[PDB]
Formats: C-alpha cells, sequence, structure tokens
RNA sequence: GGUGGGCACUCUAAGGAGACUGCCGGUGACAAACCGGAGGAAGGUGGGGAUGACGUCAAGUCAUCAUGGCCCUUACGGCCAGGGCUACACACGUGCUACAAUGGUCGGUACAAAGGGUUGCCAAGCCGCGAGGUGGAGCUAAUCCCAUAAAACCGAUCGUAGUCCGGAUCGCAGUCUGCAACUCGACUGCGUGAAGUCGGAAUCGCUAGUAAUCGUGAAUCAGAAUGUCACGGUGAAUACGUU
C-alpha cells in the first residue's frame, strides 16, 4: 500500500504499481520483484504484509523520490554556477543536448507568445 | 466530366456463414488491410448475439440492415442558380452499403468495452430499431418529406 | 562520449604547455585552439584561455569541471536576446 | 530546354552500340572507364584536324584496342605507318595497358553526324553565313542517300545580340522510333561573341 | 582434367551468348560433350541520378548495367580438348574464367 | 497416377501432385490446419475441390515458395485448379466459370520517382 | 571545378598512401586489447604527429574531371552530370536507363 | 537434398508461340466503330514504365561544366588553426511519432521480394542486461555473410485511465566511428515522463493489388535518415452522374 512514503495503486500489478515510485521504472520493477520472489502479476490487495515488507526493503537501498530528485537537482546545479554550455542552457531553458532550436524548440520554452 | 464504366468489383462469401452479404460487412468495418483481425470481430460479435437471445446471428444481420438502410436521400442540386436538395431514393445497390455504413460508424463511437461486443450491442440495438443507427436513419428521412418541394429529378 | 577503452583525449601541445606550467607555477593564461582536448584532473589552479572562433577566453580550472571538454567554457556563438 | 532525350542514348541497347565495349567488376571498372573518357577526349584533341567521329575502344583480358574511324586517315597514319605508331606511344604510356589502333576509312563524311556538325561548326567560325553552312549541309546528305536530317543551331548567330535557335529539317527524323537508327552529334562553336552549338540528327532508315 | 568448369560474365547477353555456343562447339568435335550452359540469375545495379545541374529533384533518369552469367559444365574433357580451349582468342566485353583444371 | 498442376498468385509458386488417395493434405511436410492459421484459405486452398466433387478423392501433395500469407494461399489455390485440368477434361468448364483456371495477374506495381509510393503524390501547398 | 580543391584533394590523397601502413599498424595497438597502457599510449600519441592530412576520412571524393564533391558515385568515380553524358554518349559500358 | 541419383517440377536466362476485335450475335451509311458472348492465362492500346509535337514563361542554372564582355593581380588568388553554415523572441512548407483496446506488453509460432559484400561482407563459439568487444569460418559469391522480416495467427495480462497509450524532455553511466562526438553524430542501459484523449476556417492524396497499413534493401557514407530511390507482405470504399 505503502512503499517509500508514496501510496501505489492497490488494483495493479505488483510490477506495474511499483513504477509508480519515483526512481523505479519497468525493469527496476522487475529486477525488485524477482530479488524479493514477489510475483509481478499479482496485484497489491492478495500480498501478505511480510511481502509488503520485503517489497519495501528492495526499494530503499536504490535511490528513489526525494533523494533522487534532491540528486537530480544539484546535477542541473552544479552545471548551471559552472558557466559552460551545458550549464547556459539549463539556466535559459533551450536544447540541452543540440537540438534543433529553429523551428519546434517547444518542450522547453512553453507555449508560443503572440508579438513577433 | 467521365465516360468510364468504373469497375465491377466481385466480393467472395464468408468462410464461417456462407453469406456473401457479411462478406461485404467485413469489407466495410476494415481497418489497414488487417482482413484477420477484423474478422475476428464478426464472429465474435455474431456469438455474441447468438448467445444473447435469438436462434441464428445470421438472421438478426438482415433484420439489421433494412432497419438501417434508408429509402430515400437528398443530394445538393444546382439548377437555377441556387441549390435545392431534391429527395431522390436510394438504389439497392447503395442502400444495404451504406446500412453496412452507419452500423460500424454510430458502434464505433460507443463506449462499450471493445468493438467485438460494440458492432455487437448495436446489432441487436438496431435490430429492434431503437439505437442510433436507426436514429440517423430517420433523421435522413426526416430531411426528406420536408424537401419534397423539389421533386424534379 | 569517448570510448574509456581507447583513453580520453588531449592535445599534446597543450599536454606540453599544461605540463611545462605545473612545474613552472607560472599563473599566466595558456592561450589554446584546442576546445576538444578533454580535462585533466592536474591544471587545477590554472587558468587557459580557450578560443571560442575569435578571441581566447580564460577560464579557470576547478575540480568539479574536471573531465569536461575545454570547449564548454567558451562562448561560440552571440545571442544577447531578440 | 529538356523535352528530347539524348537520340543516340535510347537505343544504346536497340540498333546502337557502346563506344566502350569491355568488362570490369568494381575498381579496375573505375580506372578503366577513366581511362577511356581522357583518351577520347585526348584523340579528338591531337586530331581536330583529323574527321574523327567515332572512338571505339575494346579491351580483351588485359588488352586494350582502340578503333578510331575518320574520314581521311591520310593524316592520322603517317609516312608508311610512321605517325600512326607515334600515336600509339603516348596512349600505351597514358592507358597503362598497351594500345593497338585500328584506323578506318568513313566512306560518306556527310551521312555522319559527327563531321556534319564538325563542317557547320568549323564554317561558323569563319563568320559564314549560318543559313548557308546548314543549306549546304543538309542538301549533300539528302544528295548522296540520308533518308532525314535536321540541323539545329543556337547562340549569338551572326553575332546578334538576343540568341535564337533556328533548325532546319529535310526529310523523315523520327527521333521516338526505338528501331529507326538515327545519328547524333553535339558540337559547341567558341565564336568571338560566345559559344554556339549546333545539333545535328541523321537517319538512316528502319532496322528490321 | 576433372570436370572443366568455366565462368562467363558479359554486359550484353548477345555477347554471352555466342561466347557460350563457340565454347561449346570447340568443346564438341573434339570428343567430349557438355552438361549444358546454365543459366546464373541476372545481376543489375541501379542507380537515380537526377537529370536538372539544379534545383529540379523530380527530374531523374534511371540507369542500369546488366551481368549475365554461365556455368556450361564440361564434362570428359579430352587431353586434345583440354589444350584447346585456353588459347582462345576472343570475348573482348567479355571475360572467360578457367576453374577445375 | 499422380497429376501435377502449378499455381501462382502474387509471387509465390505452387507444386501440386495429384496422386489417388482418401482426402489428406501435405504443404511443405505439415498439414492445412497447422501450417495455415486462418480457416478462411483453408476454404481458399479445398473451394476448387468442393465445387467439383472431389473433397475425398486424393492425397494431394503441395510445395510452395516465396509470396505471402495470402500469396501463398492463391498460389496453392491455382495449383490444383490446373491439376483436375490434368486429372480429367469436363472439369475445366466448371473451373473456368468459377474464375479459377485464370491466373491473376495482379501484382505490386513499381514504386515512382518523385512519388512517395505509387500513385500518391506529396502533399503540396497553393 | 576550383582546381585549388582539385589540388587539395590529391595532396590529401598522397599523404594518406604516404603514411597509410604506419596509421593502420599504429590503430591496430590502439583496439588491441592485449596492448594494456603505457604501450598504447604511446601509440595514440605516434597518430598526432602525422600531418593529420594521413586521415582517410579528409578525403571528399571529387568527380575526375570536374571534382564536384557533391554528385559523387564510386562505382563510377564521376560526378552526377558527367555521369549522365558519359552514359547517354555510349561511352561507359553497358549502362542502359531502365524500364520495368 | 543431406548422399548417391534424376533432368520430372520450381527456379534461373536465351529464343519463340500467344491477343490480332481473330470468330459469332446485335447495332451502326452496307463504313469506321460500338455493345456482349465463345474460347483463352491474359479482350478490346491485358497492367506498369521509358518515350514529352511546334512552341510559352527574356522560367532556372555563369556555383557541374564550357563560354563573350567586365572586374582583382602583395589579392576578389593560395595555405593553415578555431568558429559558423546546426544560433532562435516567431511564422510558413514538407514528413515521422502519438492520442489507443480494429491496441500496448509477455511467450510461442509461420509466410516474401529486392539489393550489397576482397581497402569488404564479420559466420560458429565466447564475454557483456544492452549498444558492442574478442574470435576468425566461408565467400570475387543462386555456394558464405549481411539476414531475425514485420504486420498476421495462437494463448496470458492490461479494462478505457493521460493509463502496462505516448516516449518528447532532462540526469547518470556507457558502446562505435573518427587524429578529434563541447559547439556539433548515431546507438545503448538505468532513471524521469511533457504536450497530446482525433484536431477551427481552410486544404490535400487516392478508382485496384489502388488507397491504408507493415517491414526490407540500396545510393551518398569513416561515423551520421523521420529525406531520396527501390522491393515485397496484408489488403479496401466509392464512381448515381456532368449541372
Amino acid at each position: 500500500a505503502r512503499i517509500a512514503g508514496v501510496n501505489i495503486p492497490d488494483n495493479k500489478h505488483t510490477v506495474i504499481s511499483l513504477t509508480y515510485i519515483y526512481g523505479v521504472g519497468r525493469t527496476t520493477a522487475q529486477s525488485i520483484c524477482a530479488a524479493t520472489g514477489v510475483n509481478p502479476a499479482a496485484k497489491i490487495k492478495d500480498l501478505s504484509d511480510e511481502q509488503i515488507d520485503q517489497l519495501r526493503n528492495e526499494v530503499a537501498k536504490i535511490t528513489t523520490e526525494g533523494d533522487l530528485r534532491r540528486e537530480i537537482n544539484m546535477n542541473i546545479k552544479r552545471l548551471m554556477d559552472l558557466g559552460c554550455y551545458r550549464g547556459l542552457r539549463h539556466r535559459r531553458g533551450l536544447p540541452v543536448r543540440g537540438q534543433r532550436t529553429k523551428t519546434n524548440a517547444r518542450t522547453r520554452k512553453g507555449p508560443r507568445k503572440p508579438i513577433r | 466530366p467521365r465516360r468510364r464504366v468504373a469497375a465491377k468489383r466481385e466480393v467472395l462469401a464468408d468462410p464461417k456463414y456462407g453469406s456473401q452479404i457479411l462478406a461485404k460487412f467485413m469489407n466495410h468495418v476494415m481497418e489497414s488491410g488487417k482482413k484477420a483481425v477484423a474478422e475476428r470481430i464478426v464472429y465474435g460479435a455474431l456469438d455474441k448475439v447468438k448467445e444473447r437471445g435469438k436462434a441464428d446471428p445470421l438472421e438478426t444481420f438482415e433484420k439489421a440492415l433494412d432497419a438501417i438502410a434508408p429509402l430515400v436521400e437528398v443530394k445538393s442540386r444546382r439548377v437555377g442558380g441556387a441549390t435545392y436538395q431534391v429527395p431522390v431514393e436510394v438504389r439497392p445497390s447503395r442502400r444495404n452499403a451504406l446500412a453496412m455504413r452507419w452500423l460500424v460508424d454510430f458502434a464505433r463511437k460507443r463506449g462499450e468495452k471493445s468493438m467485438a461486443l460494440r458492432l455487437a450491442g448495436e446489432l441487436l440495438d438496431a435490430a429492434e430499431g431503437k439505437g442510433a443507427a436507426v436514429k440517423k436513419r430517420e433523421d435522413v428521412h426526416r430531411m426528406a418529406e420536408a424537401n419534397k418541394a423539389f421533386s424534379h429529378y | 562520449p569517448r570510448s574509456l577503452k581507447k583513453g580520453p583525449f588531449i592535445d599534446l601541445h597543450l599536454l606540453k604547455k599544461v605540463e611545462v606550467a605545473v612545474e613552472k607555477n607560472d599563473r599566466k593564461p595558456i592561450k589554446t585552439w584546442s576546445r576538444r582536448s578533454m580535462i585533466l584532473p592536474h591544471m587545477v589552479g590554472l587558468t587557459i584561455a580557450v578560443h571560442n572562433g575569435r578571441q581566447h577566453v580564460p577560464v579557470l580550472v576547478n575540480e568539479d569541471m574536471v573531465g569536461h571538454k575545454l570547449g564548454e567554457f567558451a562562448a561560440t556563438r552571440t545571442y544577447r536576446g531578440h | 530546354m529538356g523535352q528530347k532525350v539524348h537520340p543516340n542514348g535510347i537505343r544504346l541497347g536497340i540498333v546502337k552500340e557502346h563506344t566502350s565495349v569491355w568488362y570490369a567488376d568494381r575498381k579496375n571498372y573505375a580506372d578503366y572507364l577513366f581511362a577511356d573518357l581522357k583518351v577520347r577526349e585526348y584523340l579528338q584533341d591531337k586530331l581536330k584536324s583529323a574527321s574523327v567521329s567515332r572512338i571505339d575502344i575494346h579491351r580483351p583480358a588485359q588488352t586494350a584496342r582502340i578503333t578510331i574511324h575518320t574520314a581521311r586517315p591520310g593524316i592520322v597514319i603517317g609516312k608508311k605507318g610512321e605517325d600512326v605508331e607515334k600515336l600509339r606511344q603516348d596512349l600505351t604510356k597514358q592507358m597503362g595497358v598497351p594500345v593497338h589502333i585500328n584506323i578506318e576509312e568513313i566512306r560518306k563524311p556527310e551521312l555522319d553526324a559527327m563531321l556534319v556538325a564538325q563542317s557547320v561548326a568549323q564554317q561558323l567560325e569563319r563568320r559564314v553565313m549560318f543559313r548557308r553552312a546548314m543549306k549546304r549541309a543538309v542538301q549533300n546528305a539528302m544528295r548522296i542517300g540520308a533518308k532525314g536530317i535536321k540541323i539545329q543551331v543556337s547562340g549569338r548567330l551572326g553575332g546578334a545580340e538576343i540568341a535564337r535557335t533556328e533548325w532546319y529539317r529535310e526529310g523523315r527524323v523520327p527521333l521516338h522510333t526505338l528501331r529507326a537508327d538515327i545519328d547524333y552529334a553535339t558540337y559547341e562553336a567558341h565564336t568571338t561573341y560566345g559559344v554556339i552549338g549546333v545539333k545535328v540528327w541523321i537517319f538512316k532508315g528502319e532496322v528490321i | 582434367n576433372q570436370q572443366i568448369r568455366i565462368r562467363l560474365k558479359a554486359f550484353d547477353h548477345r555477347l554471352i551468348d555466342q561466347s557460350t555456343q563457340e565454347i561449346v562447339e570447340t568443346a564438341k568435335r573434339t570428343g567430349a560433350q557438355v552438361r549444358g550452359p546454365i543459366p546464373l540469375p541476372t545481376r543489375k545495379e541501379r542507380f537515380t541520378v537526377l537529370i536538372s545541374p539544379h534545383v529540379n529533384k523530380d527530374a531523374r533518369d534511371q540507369y542500369e548495367i546488366r551481368t549475365h552469367k554461365r556455368v556450361l559444365d564440361i564434362v570428359q574433357p579430352t587431353d586434345k580438348t583440354v589444350d584447346a580451349l585456353m588459347k582462345l582468342d576472343l570475348a573482348a566485353g567479355v571475360e572467360v574464367q578457367i576453374s577445375l583444371g | 497416377t499422380q497429376n501435377y498442376g502449378t499455381g501462382r498468385r502474387k509471387t509465390a509458386t505452387a507444386r501440386v501432385f495429384l496422386r489417388p488417395g482418401t482426402g489428406k493434405i501435405s504443404i511443405n511436410n505439415r498439414g492445412l490446419d497447422q501450417f495455415f492459421g486462418r480457416e478462411t484459405a483453408r476454404m481458399v486452398v479445398r473451394q476448387p475441390l468442393e465445387l467439383t466433387e472431389t473433397v475425398e478423392k486424393f492425397d494431394i501433395f503441395v510445395t510452395v515458395v516465396g509470396g505471402g500469407v495470402s500469396g501463398q494461399a492463391g498460389a496453392i489455390r491455382h495449383g490444383i485448379t490446373r491439376a483436375l485440368i490434368e486429372y480429367d477434361e469436363t472439369l475445366r468448364s466448371s473451373l473456368r466459370k468459377a474464375g479459377y483456371v485464370t491466373r491473376d495477374a495482379r501484382e505490386v506495381e513499381r514504386k515512382k520517382v518523385g512519388l512517395r509510393k505509387a500513385r500518391k503524390r506529396p502533399q503540396y501547398s497553393k | 571545378a576550383k582546381e585549388s580543391m582539385k589540388n587539395r584533394e590529391l595532396k590529401r590523397q598522397l599523404t594518406v598512401a604516404k603514411y597509410a601502413k604506419k596509421r593502420a599498424e599504429l590503430k591496430a595497438i590502439i583496439a588491441n586489447p592485449n596492448s594494456s597502457a603505457e604501450e598504447r599510449w604511446n601509440a595514440q600519441v605516434a597518430l598526432q604527429k602525422q600531418p593529420r592530412d594521413a586521415s582517410a576520412s579528409r578525403l571528399r571524393n571529387r568527380c575526375r574531371l570536374t571534382g564536384r564533391p557533391h554528385g559523387f558515385y564510386r562505382k563510377f568515380g564521376l560526378s552526377r552530370n558527367k555521369l549522365r553524358e558519359a552514359a547517354m554518349r555510349g561511352d561507359v559500358p553497358g549502362l542502359v536507363k531502365a524500364s520495368w
């Protein structure tokens, strides 16, 4: 029900519910469920408490949720104070990995402004 | 303008019911040329129709299409410098085809789980004459019988 | 990026300049056109003037920015805004 | 202007044969072809005085045979076959592979597109009226036995400022029937006011 | 020697066809019989080239070269037949490959 | 004894042998039900032996190569049709009226230069 | 045309062949896992005093007469425009345009 | 088919035959021809392609090339290093991927054509989750490699949710090429998970193996396709009719 401080879905498979945790993907959930023994294809309601605790242990050894968001922000911060090219794109919100930035480039900038 | 006779395509009968009328229904529900996928829908749909009442899923198809196929329809027509929607009778070759049109189109927009039971859902829902495809038939019939003033071709 | 088995790549004329500088402690700017050289762990404290197409931008070496390229700290295009 | 494909190319497998007839696989293929076009450029470079029309290059196994068609073999060949030995020396070092030179006599220079284009272009270099050069050329082919000839010339004709395209055609010039044998050639005349292009079609008959 | 194999390649099928028959003719009448000319699949390399010097991408010419191949296996090659064939002086546009003796 | 026929639909060719037998089929050493997972083609092979009453008359050996799902189905379908015309002569009229002796000449067209595919030309603006 | 690029390309062409067998075997040491450090370092150093024209990546494969660097084909070694005029005249063997 | 063996079949590649309104009926000036049928694989130029009449736009190309005139001659010529051609408050054009269950995921299980390969194709085996590394067979090739086709089918799961749809974006760590992946390559794995739930006026493509959809190969190329060219798989609707 509650893993790493986040309530995962109760009416979904363990391998799919575990993906809700910030830091756990499809492979990590598969990796977690294989290391613990909990079967991927059982809903969360019909797993015993001791198996919830066992699943809770596997996630805790993995960087997840706040500390992963904590970890990410220095990595962005460590760049923008560095003054290099990748940091400068991070402080303006443009293509970081050399995208076209000419026509679309609108994952970053948000929306188009009227006044041209 | 054209002089062509177009082309006369023939449809082979279905392998599970021996009725070419289902062949063009299969021909209508097609998407991206996936013949095998779509025929799984109709037979599963026909099993659902057969399992829920009736005696033969093929005869209620016959019952369904007449309740969908209109007997009249207008077309845009310009004679006196203006558009007159002259109601015209629908030929037998077109009424059944457009009957197969409106069954899938309105069942595709239904809220049921899958098309397998969604065309099937409309099939009995249209056979009794209270479905949206039945509803679409009468408003077309409502489009005519009011523009009856224009009867010149 | 560059393969680990090939090792990281720095121009030897720069490598000569860095090796001379550390044993000299001149602390003077190093004027170079090699923006493509990887950043060694061992010129921390030296300043390097990296060419950006027209001028040599002086860059001060730290430890967090070890491992980058010398060109990442020398902008080559000027926007200034619309 | 782009309406018509090259008349000889459209029939390169029907009634016309390739000038270079040989085989090579990948890289000798690249080198051999470069050798042919250069010496073909060279062959016309030395004997522009001679009436050279077709240069066939046959390459058997590790040997190259050059076939040169001329309307005046007395110039390419020298005193008792002396000059021709001189030419065979600088191809056999330009090509590499040894070269054997075969010279044939073009019986009707007026029935060959190259020399007719050669004659008209060379005459136009002497500021003779473009009109008279073409009329003379077409009747020469017609009287000798050609069944059709069209000659087209373009580009600052007569020293005019605005270029134009004037063409004279006699007899039948199908240019669409693949089976019909068509002789086609182009020459660019370099006058004092620019470049004057000459196009000649010569129809010799149906190939049944 | 033992089942002499030759490999024939030509850009023109007419050139390769006449080349096979003359090899057959030089094979018979010398006390040896031929297996027959095996038609090998034709390989053509394709090249799409644009014909305009500037722009006009839609104006192109499609080109082809035809590679024809034959096997024409030789069975029981007599001694007076083996030395009557490599000294052939023909096939300007065709290449003759000698294999298996 | 055996009766042979060759059928082609799009790019596949079928070699059928109508030796006398009870009713069995053999396509590439596998049966009709196992080789061909779709029952529609299962008629396609067998419609020719249903129109003419020969459903249980031979153990037909078939081999096919090339083509696709329906492409093989038509190629083998054209396979037997010639075989009964080889097996006897009175079924030619019955098979021709059904359009079975005719070889389907429809094939995939050559892609065009300046064209995305067969006849669809790229979207253009005024 | 622009013969100066033709001169540059031939100058590159002479340089790659001159250092071909040195550059190749030096790269072999780098790529060989058996050649460990302190000798692969000698190898990767050995490339960089080469005139930098010995890299085969610096060739543009221009046309053989006109030197055009865009419409090139390795099979004929020629520019696209020089391809069509040579193919049109029957100069190149066996090339007859396609229809199918 | 792997071993003898066979020259039957597919297939391969060369010649031919075959379709020509040839015949029949009707109509039509008795003429052209049209409407159908028989036969036939193909019926009315069977399908596709190449083929573009005299001419028009002083259309484009002096940057493929050539070329008259003009222009520069320590530079408007040449060499080199770095940068830019890839920037980006926006707009327009052309495509790809999506909004999902006619589907995603997992497992099993089939059916093609075409092309490339000796400065090359990188098999078997082994190592690594993976991109890849080692290894070196065989192959100048219908012989060996690229090379596993995918949609489709059969079972399980998901159950209509911005979701087991979507994978743009960012972070970390890598592989390969290349002297050198900062500007400015591709690919991989682990994380994250945007807009997007079918799209206004308006507008475009398509009449049969076509549209629609799914993969495959090649050119350019050290490396770099959603573009170009080419191939096959599954496979339609509609044409009353010319205002």
